[PDB]
DNA sequence: TTTTTTTCAGACACCACTGC
RNA sequence: AGUGGUGUCUG
């Protein structure tokens, strides 16, 4: 199939419409805008009737097959849509997706929306049979190092003037929150029809919504950015994240750091990285962290992490978020006191 | 002796006017002023510890609202409405045992019938008791009718922990916090009750009962009933001291002194004497620990001592002035460790005995001879 | 369910109690794992539920005993932790208690057997009260436990306790030699690692855990001279972590014993490693390491869902920290 | 399978007889009560009479029917599930019903098939003491006439605890109901009676079930005072009695 | 002729009436005066340790409350109500296993039926046992009905852990604290039981059982039944001492002496000998604690050594002359911590060995 | 807004009482309005500063922060008064110790990095800053250790009240 | 490239499908 | 209303 970013989708849609469109990724906003563009282009070429379905173990597949095979009294040119579940094309769903891949026709246009597909796990069969004459659209959230240029492009295409300061403020409050970021730009356009956004204008009309995953917290710890890591920790506290997930995500990299710092006396860090199968972008930040106050924080932090783990897993009142703040501050070149470490 | 007087002080002495409450004055004053001025808020919450007049004051307010006369802060008794409320089974005072109506379907059933006019009184006073038991959906269901209910419906909430309520509701309803009761109020209430029950009582008995009630008057009334049952319908120092399982402060202070003044033989003698009286050994340790803490508090400030133990006040002062704080801390820590290790001691008697012997051996100003 | 010889006398002392009708309904067995408490309870149940018992054994002919052999008996209730969970919930206890209200299906007694009372939840143990206290007529209860003091006080209050004594050390060594053929000191150390219980030592020999013990011994032969205790993680982190932590603590105890010139140590077949432990490590450090290893083993065993890797990593790093001079050592407390 | 070679009691009973016997007592059982001996129906055998007794501590129902065959006095408690499913399978009154009760299990041969159940270990209470021993007030009415009046009163009844106050005056009966909404229902009925004015507040569902169990035309109620129980039965027989213990509200 | 069979010493010998209760004279006289004077509460909470009588006292109170004679301090038998109550048949006594009916649906449908009149008795007694296992919402459901129950309802709560109850639940009850039974009175009850049951015995086994029951009579009866099974129906000193681990010899003094001199090889050799003897490690440690306690006693006041141990008297006096009190206190604390942490050790012998390793190397 | 509402309601109000009510509102205007109606209740149609402050103190539950402020300042009478307040409110004592522990831990984390103050504690920001900037980390370490030890030994005390009082007495006696 | 969580017990809340 | 499932939140 044609693998495509949202940038050229319009162009591809102007070239022609394929049998099936697969909108995949973890970003609600990018998927939604891609689906809207696809539906508008389809309606331009006569696809008037729409449908929606949620791919679920309790869905009625017979209705989908009936509407795909049969035609309607009006608006014969029809389109169909399916929301894939959180996990993806379950093993009980691949066969019926294959049937749909057989039950299609040039009259119908299929839209597939859901999270990213683990291609290493799921491939061929359904995937290749669509790949015959289909389009894959990858709509994933831009990361922190990439978000500012995305926001600049969005401001340019919405006819706004964003300076670097407003851009970084917007990139600060809204991460993993591209939907609310676009809504914030829309609200700022509504607030001032001038279209010129400065620092105070965006600063006043913005909330610290954000959305982080424990990987962001662990990366912030490895870079040793105190404010960034603490902001991430507060955000996962407010979001309601399970602290034990944070514990495991930090523990994996912390034990890797302990192993690397212990073995670095006999082997350069490059061969250790190769031994443990760690990737290059990970390699850079882990090399930055390994020579940043090591051999003391790597056992003191393991001690504090064990304290948090046992306290979390014995009682039911939790109250481990402050201890996680202690960890966030220990691994960022801000030494703590033995009083809180030992307990 | 007497007839079937089973009606216990706990319930027979439930206050029936705002003049019969033992002094939740921050609540009573506000209710009286609002009811006089007519600023009758549509929903509010009596929150406090156990047995300090939340339910009782709620009933008194229902009486004040539903009296036949004009809306008054002092309910009457000749009125039919207040008579029904006092006797229970009133048409409009709908007591809601919230711990039995936690579900949201029960709350919805409650909210459907809200708009119906009151039958005989002027308010359909919903009295939701133990509100903290309502589920989250029940609370959110109550939210809208708590914002503005019909002009005749009043919500009277009552709970022990106001922090388990969602804070939206804490916004919707007024908050009155009923604090615990000082020893003097509890003892005066017990005095009055036993005067009206024709039961001879002694001073020290009532002082000990009020001390062991722990700031709540329902515990005091249950303890008074238990003491009356322990005696022959009479309240006395012996009966209350045997019931509470404590010691007169003189014996405990004598043992504490024998520990401090290195009179180990006196320690042994008083231990044997307390063994004769059949008093729990952990009780002995707890009483010595309490006296040591009181000495430390006196060392902080003279106003630490309460009037309840005034009999030993002088000695307290002396032992506070004789012993510098480090020795008091050492004794308190030694006795605390002894009490903590008492369950694993071979015998409780010899556990306390070895705790005392350790407090005597590690004595800084007069250690046991080596 | 294999019959061990040392159950043969004790069985009598119990079965005779159930022959005259004088038997306490709730019999709590205190026995080390592998000592044979399960086989004893099973044999007692077969004796009790047989419609026509002969002497002191199961007849092997009646409907009750043939149903027990078939694994299906409505009057035979068992309380075992759910597969994949090391816990006996309150639901199973409550279900069995409600089923006890009905009469016995086969007209005989009702026998309830709890596989291990130590795994009982607090709620499950409490739900078993007032049913151990006053069970319906012709109801016989049974329980097993490694250490009775770990149970609820009220739970063992209403139970007649029978203690299965581990056999004499010479006889246990003889039984192990009859079962498997290895060096005498190997069997001796395996026995006294297992608190004198030949069943646990035999299970240790049959499984691969003895090879893992040897792996820990080699990793210690490297770790002690160089102060490199972190390496032991590869030899410690496993599903069987408590056993290896117990072995480590027992090695440390043997080193401390040799420091005081104790006549007999536990790891009798590993003299070189215990000699290295004694020579290199100061007795105060040895005591601190032993205490922390035992505490970590207890934490790993008790709190459920704990991460073995974090616990063992912290333990090893703390030991390495303790070896350095100028640091304080832990003080046991109340 | 059948190891219960010996049986305590045996019946060759018509299906309709036991159908009435259970139907006249089933509604008074206890469902998942803490008193495990009350979560069932007591079959009691004395002389040529078999009785079903069911109570939950708030209402008692006893129904007796002759058999003709002399049987030893015996008592048994059949649990709720067993008796309910036996009632369900008790159809086709043409075929007789065999009953075989042992000391631990019960068997019912219905038509050609066999049903098996276990017993409740507890001992059922004595229902003779629950029955009032000195009924001084006796009143009579029509079964349908009384029942329809109770239903009309129950229309405006407390939905939580369906309770009515029954007043008895000279040749007059009064049924008053109210709900938390003060909606009052009042029904007055003409009865034959001789005694003193008395009020008694009791549940409505229990009385309505009692009346539905007695598919008769004349009903006699026996009452002692405002606090004790009420014994309801039909005036055409004494084989079925019911005890409604009132509310103190 | 037992009802079906001999139903254990503990179940048969429950107090059938008043004046059969062992000890507990506080609650016994308080309940008697409440019954006689008309001062009857609706909620009695019998809280105390195991096997000192909390269900038995509550059942006796239920018998007395609704006996056919009247509201009597001493219930009879013979008549219907108190005959049914002891047989587990009486309808008006509702016995709740709060450890099994922890759910709130159960508490709520229990409170549903409270309004109905009692079947035959005066009071519809609700005896909730093991109350502390009720869920939080269950306690809060019971709140407003324990506060104001109908005139015919009595609540009898029984708890081993009164602290676990909400303060509100404790506030609405008479919290009768069931004191444990001291050695003499539990011994007297055991003597009376064994005499009435015609079982020969010896006094020394009696006080061994009395002092090893930890002040609980149910444990005394359990140990008595265990000794009966062990001793073939005779409660003898030898059978109890073999069953219940006791240190008849002076090895508890020998090991203490070797541990005082900080002698390691001797201490370990004696521990190994004790293990060969099949000693009870808990018993060994409690004997050590008592021995150090008496050492401290004779250090404070001479001639305080009990005449019982006059045989070894001089030795301890020698220790009183030699070892300063601080070291004896340290040894006592170490052995007590070993007692506390003995269950939580990989082995009992290993726990004792760790304790004596901590206790052996203070000074050198 | 409270000022305007009271001025248009012809309700006599003191300027400081309005600020007290607003601070007690925690940012919600309806909380301020309900507290205002209650303050008029506690009195006779007038919002007096003394009555409003007394009502707020009656409703106050911020005991642990005040206890830490007074204990660090070494104000024994204020500490004992605050313990009396926490007793009269029927406040759990172990919960009080846990709250004080959390406050001290947060103060230390703020001292390490200003970003440790999240948006969960916007009501008590300033005080926290005041305590973090002015108190050396050694004293915070000592107080945290003292309160941890006290909470460890709280169950074995004459009662929870005396245990908490003695732990705070030790913390005061440190005077570091 | 992916990489992310212990637990036993209990309390609600909503939504089939049944059964009248 | 009975039964079974999903899911979320409290210790
Ligand atoms: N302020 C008070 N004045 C007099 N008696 C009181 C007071 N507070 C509690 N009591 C006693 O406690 C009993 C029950 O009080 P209650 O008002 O139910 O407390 P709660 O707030 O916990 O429901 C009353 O009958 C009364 O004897
Ligand atoms: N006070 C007592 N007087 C006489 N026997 C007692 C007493 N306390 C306990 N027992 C004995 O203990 C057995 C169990 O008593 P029980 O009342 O069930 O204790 P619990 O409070 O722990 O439920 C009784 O059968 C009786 O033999
Ligand atoms: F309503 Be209170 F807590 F007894
Ligand atoms: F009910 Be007891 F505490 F065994
Ligand atoms: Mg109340
Ligand atoms: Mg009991
Ligand atoms: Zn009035
Ligand atoms: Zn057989
Ligand atoms: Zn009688």
């Amino acid at each position: 199939m044609i693998r495509l970013y949202p940038e050229q989708l319009r162009a591809q849609l102007n070239e022609g419409l394929r049998a099936a469109y697969l909108l995949l990724g973890n970003d609600p906003l990018l998927l939604q805008e891609s689906q809207d563009a696809v539906r508008q282009v389809a309606a331009a070429q006569g696809f008037e009737e729409h449908h929606t379905f949620s791919i679920d173990p309790n869905t009625d597949w017979n209705a989908i097959f009936s509407l795909c095979q049969a035609m309607s009294l009006f608006a014969s040119r029809q389109t169909l849509l399916l929301l894939l579940p959180e996990n993806g094309p379950n093993a009980a769903i691949n066969e019926q997706l294959l049937t749909l891949t057989g039950l299609l026709h040039d009259d119908l246009l299929l839209i597939v929306r859901g999270n990213k597909l683990s291609k290493a796990q799921e491939n061929a069969a359904w995937f290749t049979a669509l790949a015959n004459r289909s389009v894959q659209v990858t709509c994933q959230t831009p990361e922190q190092a990439q978000l500012p240029r995305w926001v600049a492009a969005r401001a340019k295409q919405l006819n706004l003037e964003l300076d670097d300061a407003a851009n970084q403020v917007l990139c600060y409050c809204y991460e993993g929150n591209l939907l609310a970021l676009a809504q914030a730009l829309e609200r700022l356009s509504l607030l001032w029809p001038d279209g010129k956004l400065t620092l105070p204008r965006v600063e006043q009309a913005v909330n610290d919504a954000a959305h982080f995953t424990p990987f962001h917290w662990v990366d912030a710890l490895l870079m040793g950015k105190s404010k960034r890591a603490l902001h991430i920790l507060q955000q996962l506290r407010l979001e309601g994240s399970e602290p034990v997930i944070l514990l495991r995500t930090l523990q994996r990299e912390l034990l890797l750091l302990v192993n690397l710092k212990r073995q670095s006396a006999h082997t350069p860090l490059r061969a250790l990285f190769d031994k443990h199968r760690v990737w290059q972008n990970r390699r850079g930040m882990m090399g930055e962290a390994l020579n940043r106050l090591s051999q003391t924080q790597l056992r003191q932090a393991v001690q504090l992490l064990t304290r948090t783990e046992l306290t979390l897993k014995q009682d039911y009142g939790q109250s481990v978020w402050a201890e996680l703040e202690g960890l966030s501050l220990l691994l960022c070149h801000k030494p703590l006191a033995d009083v809180f470490i030992d307990g | 002796g007497p007839h079937m007087s089973y009606q216990v002080l706990a319930r027979k002495w439930r206050p029936q006017t705002f003049a019969d409450v033992v002094g939740q004055e921050h609540v009573l004053t506000a209710l009286a002023n609002g009811l006089s001025l007519g600023r009758i808020h549509h929903a509010y919450l009596f929150s406090g510890t156990r047995g300090v007049g939340k339910t009782s004051i709620a009933r008194l307010l229902a009486k004040g609202l539903n009296c036949e006369t004009g809306i008054t802060a002092t309910p009457c008794g000749v009125c039919d409405n207040c008579r029904e409320i006092e006797q229970g089974r009133f048409v409009d005072l709908i007591e809601i045992d919230a711990a039995s109506r936690t579900k949201v379907e029960d709350t919805r059933d409650l909210l459907d019938n809200v708009q119906y006019a009151p039958a005989r009184g002027r308010f359909k006073v919903y009295l939701i008791d133990e509100v903290h038991m309502l589920s989250r959906h029940s609370f959110n269901a109550l939210l809208k009718t708590l914002e503005e209910p019909p002009e005749h419906v009043k919500f009277l909430l009552a709970t022990t922990d106001p922090q388990k309520l969602p804070v939206t509701i804490l916004s919707r309803c007024l908050q009155f916090h009923l604090k615990a009761l000082d020893v003097e109020q509890i003892r005066h209430q017990l005095e009055h009750i036993l005067n009206e029950e024709h039961i001879a009582h002694e001073p020290r008995a009532l002082q000990l009962l009020a001390r062991a009630a722990e700031g709540s008057l329902r515990d005091a009334l249950s303890l008074t009933d238990q003491a009356i049952a322990s005696g022959d319908g009479q309240v006395s120092t012996q009966a209350v001291s045997a019931m509470l399982g404590t010691l007169d402060d003189d014996q405990a202070l004598s043992l504490v002194e024998a520990m401090v003044e290195a009179n180990g033989e006196r320690v042994m003698a008083l231990i044997n004497e307390a063994a004769a009286r059949g008093i729990e050994w952990e009780a002995l340790l707890v009483e010595m620990l309490g006296l040591l803490h009181r000495i430390a508090m006196v060392q902080l400030s003279p106003a630490a001592l309460g009037n309840d133990m005034a009999a030993i006040e002088l000695r307290m002062r002396e032992l506070a002035r004789t012993i510098p704080p480090t020795d008091i801390q050492l004794y308190y820590q030694t006795l605390l460790i002894g009490r903590k290790e008492l369950p694993y001691a071979p015998d409780r008697r010899m556990g306390v005995e070895m705790t005392l012997l350790r407090a005597l051996a590690f004595h800084p100003r007069m250690p046991l001879p080596e | 369910m294999r019959w061990y010889p040392w159950l043969r006398p004790d069985f009598e002392k119990l079965v005779a109690s159930y022959q005259a009708g004088r038997g306490h309904h709730a019999l709590l067995i205190q026995a080390l794992p592998g000592m044979g408490d399960d086989a004893l309870i099973y044999a007692l149940s077969r004796y009790l539920l047989c419609q026509q018992p002969q002497g002191h054994k199961s007849c092997g002919h009646c409907r009750g005993c043939q149903l027990m052999q078939a694994g299906t008996h409505p009057d035979y209730y068992t309380l075992a932790p759910e597969k994949g969970k090391n816990t006996l919930g309150v639901d199973a206890v409550r279900e069995v208690t409600e089923k006890l209200n009905e009469h016995a299906r086969l007209g005989g007694a009702k026998v309830v057997w709890v596989t291990d009372a130590a795994l009982l939840t607090d709620a499950a143990a409490n739900a078993l009260l007032k049913t151990l206290e006053e069970p319906p007529a012709e109801t016989w209860f049974f329980l097993a436990t490694r250490e009775p003091e770990r149970l609820l006080a009220t739970l063992r209050s209403r139970c007649r306790l029978h203690y299965l004594a581990p056999p004499p050390e010479q006889y246990a060594v003889t039984w192990l030699s009859r079962e498997v053929t290895m060096s005498q000191d190997a069997l001796l150390a395996a026995l006294r690692l297992s608190a004198g219980s030949p069943g646990a030592a035999l299970a240790l020999f049959q499984g691969d855990n003895w090879q893992a013990r040897e792996t820990l011994c080699q990793a210690l032969a490297y770790s002690v001279p160089s102060g490199d205790w972190y390496s032991l993680l590869a030899a410690l982190n496993h599903e069987q972590a408590p056993a290896r932590l117990h072995w480590l603590a027992t090695l440390l105890m043997d080193a401390l014993k040799r420091h005081h010139g104790a006549a007999q140590v536990t790891n009798v077949d590993v003299p070189g490693l215990v000699a290295e432990l004694a020579n290199h490590l100061s007795p105060s450090r040895l005591q601190a390491i032993l205490g922390d290893v035992c505490h970590i083993r207890e934490q790993l065993m008790s709190v459920t869902g704990i991460n073995r890797e974090l616990l063992i990593t912290d333990l090893l790093l703390r030991i390495e920290h303790y070896l350095q001079p100028g640091v304080v050592l832990p003080v046991p407390h109340l | 399978n059948l190891d219960d070679w010996q049986s305590e009691v045996e019946f060759t009973l018509p299906q309709a007889t036991m159908k009435r016997l259970i139907e006249a007592t089933q509604f008074s059982m206890a469902h998942q009560d803490v008193r495990y001996y009350l979560n069932g129906m007591l079959f009691e055998t004395e002389g040529e009479e078999l009785r079903t007794v069911a109570t939950d501590g708030h209402r008692l129902a006893v129904c007796s029917m002759p058999i003709g065959q002399s049987l030893p006095s015996h008592s048994v408690i059949v649990p709720r599930k067993g008796v309910i499913e036996l009632m369900r399978m008790l159809d086709g009154g043409d075929n007789p019903l065999r009953v075989q009760i042992g000391s631990n299990n019960i068997r019912a041969h219905v038509g050609d098939f066999i049903f098996t159940s276990k017993l409740v270990d507890g001992r059922f209470p004595d229902y003779r003491r629950v029955l009032p021993k000195n009924p001084d007030k006796h009143l009579e009415a029509g079964c349908d006439l009384l029942k329809q009046a109770f239903a009309r009163a129950a229309i405006l009844s407390n939905e939580k605890f369906r309770g009515v106050r029954l007043y008895v005056s000279e040749n007059q009966l009064k049924i008053t109901a109210n709900n938390p909404e003060q909606e009052e229902a009042e029904e007055i009925l003409d009865v034959t009676y001789s005694g003193a004015e008395m009020e008694i507040g009791f549940n409505v569902s229990y009385v309505l079930d009692v009346l539905n169990a007695l598919k008769c035309e004349n009903v006699r109620m026996m009452l002692t005072d405002s606090v004790s129980s009420v014994q309801i039965e039909d005036a055409a027989s004494q084989s079925a009695a019911y005890v409604v213990m009132p509310m103190r509200l």
